């Protein structure tokens, strides 16, 4: 499966838990396997068929914006994290 | 007033920066910032979780972002090698061509030598620099040498309220920088803004001290009046003090 | 702003008081007492010529001292009898009902004891007072309970610019105290101003640092900015400072 | 004769020196008897055949107002005293 991590802020959506599992072969459809589970998520990455701009989505460490972003290729066993851009100190 | 720092077209007015990562409110932070008089929104990543700031998201709907200039931080980083990759997560993301660098390991408090190496990998593709520095004149120097647009310099630990610890190496580290200096860290209220700008601070980065006043907004405008008070001080040639 | 102040029909709203004595330009006395927004103004004899300070001839000519409210000094005195026999000039010359009491050896510090001795004496024929007095709460209470309408308590040492000597000695005397405090003396920069508002007080004089300030104006602007941004702070709860 | 006293800042009409001699039997008698000698001091201490609001005169260390003004009796060995209101500290 692919093993996805959410950041403490969208907790919430996902029952408190830090990470979920997954299937799917693009980003998009790793997002959806995901908002099928936890009902919310979805709108808080996805905006008029694109990421967020203020969301980041990584593919082992990989950038998605640079590699297809929505349509970018997902194996199994690939680690997908969600990295929001946040208020700083 | 005139400005006190430009980055390319970016006019920094405001002599009081401040921080917004601990509000958990977003009307509060809309509130703080125009108290505050600012014009600078401070912006950042957060890979490892450090807290739950608030996101972009939620502050675009009620703020009016684009009236500030954007400035990253690396401020949760632990590692040097980490503020780096969010120096450069946040340029690809948002197009953040000025960053204020934090290199400190988990003792919260800035690494000089860390700084510098990630200053001159940063400014080798063109990053404009506000890095933050204990106030050492080498280090200073350094980045100075190194096209850093301002510093950012210690006046005592982050959280601690005790305003400015060693108030003679910041005044003699002011005096032989050229450029911009801000104080930060430490600061408890409005008196210690004056007395940053005393010492010949441009300006002044406050975080804590209007979290956790009584009455934040009030205490943002008590500080933004304290940083031209203090300027007009200053200018003004204040009387030596006479001692033994 | 709201008065900070009322004796009678006089109302007291800056937050900084002016000495005068020391100028000998017209034309800058007025100007300082302008750019410092200062209400009150400060009149005083000479018997034995300590000074050479304008006459109020030459003052009102160029001043307009109907926007003021006129204020007696005993501070040239240099015994308790003279102080007394300075105050009843006072009042017989000019009708003066508001005195700034200053009791004083030859060492240019408040005498507490002879102070509390002259307010007794001119509390009893309905003179209202100012005392100037070290941080003694024992005489606080004295004059308090003899009618006394503000204390003014002293930071330093006259013209030393050392600021405020023993802060925690001020503060305590200011919880007790029900009537308006001003800090007064040795007063050097605006800084030294936000910090004696963020310990309570009322308000703040300035003199030698106005005179002796390369340019006087400036720091009579910036004073009269740090009283308010004092103020402000001290209402806004700042952060307790996080010590040993 | 009547010791007069001048302080220091009306010190430029009477050549520098803080005493003068004069005769005179009222205040203002001692006064044109001065300004014979040293131009210019009378019109310091009065305006319109009054003694100048912002003038102290003293007769052996009395209040010359509560006693005639400047009709006020002088002696042959009285000290009078003259004292502005001035600027305060």
């Amino acid at each position: 499966a692919v093993t996805v991590s959410i950041p403490t802020i969208l907790r919430t959506h996902t029952g408190g838990e830090k990470s979920v599992e997954a299937k799917g072969a693009t980003v998009l459809e790793i997002i959806d396997d995901v908002e099928s589970r936890h009902a919310g998520i979805k709108a808080r990455l996805v905006k008029e068929e694109k990421l967020h701009r203020f969301i980041n989505v990584y593919v082992n460490d990989e950038d998605v914006r640079f590699s297809g972003g929505l349509e970018a290729e997902v194996k199994d066993g690939d680690t997908l994290t969600i990295l929001p851009a946040v208020a700083g100190g | 007033d005139e400005p006190w720092l430009k980055i390319g077209a970016r006019e920094f007015r405001s002599r009081i920066l401040v921080g917004i990562e601990q509000y958990d409110s977003v009307p509060l932070v809309r509130d703080v910032l125009n108290a505050a008089g600012a014009d600078v929104f401070i912006t950042t990543v957060d890979p490892d979780n450090r807290r739950s700031s608030l996101l972009l998201m939620d502050l675009a709907d009620e703020l009016p972002l684009d009236d500030f200039t954007w400035i990253g931080t690396t401020s949760f980083a632990r590692t040097k090698e980490s503020a780096l990759r969010s120096a450069r997560i946040l340029r690809d993301s948002l197009g953040i061509e000025i960053l204020k660098l934090d290199v400190r390991g988990d003792d919260n408090t800035p690494d000089n030598a860390g700084t510098v190496e990630a200053a001159r990998e940063l400014r080798a593709e063109g990053m404009e620099l506000l890095p933050f520095i204990l106030p050492d004149l080498a280090t200073a120097r350094a980045l100075e040498e190194a096209g850093c647009a301002a510093l950012r310099v210690m006046a005592s630990p982050v959280a601690s309220g005790r305003g400015i610890a060693n108030p003679a190496a910041i005044r003699e580290l002011i005096e032989q920088i050229g450029i911009p200096v801000v104080v930060e860290g430490g600061i408890g209220s409005a008196r210690h803004v004056a007395e940053a700008m005393e010492l010949g601070a441009s300006a002044t980065l406050v975080n804590t001290a209007l979290v956790r006043a009584e009455s934040p907004l009030l205490m943002a405008a008590a500080m933004r009046q304290a940083a031209l008070a203090g300027l007009l001080s200053y200018e003004s040639g204040p009387m030596p003090e006479v001692a033994a």
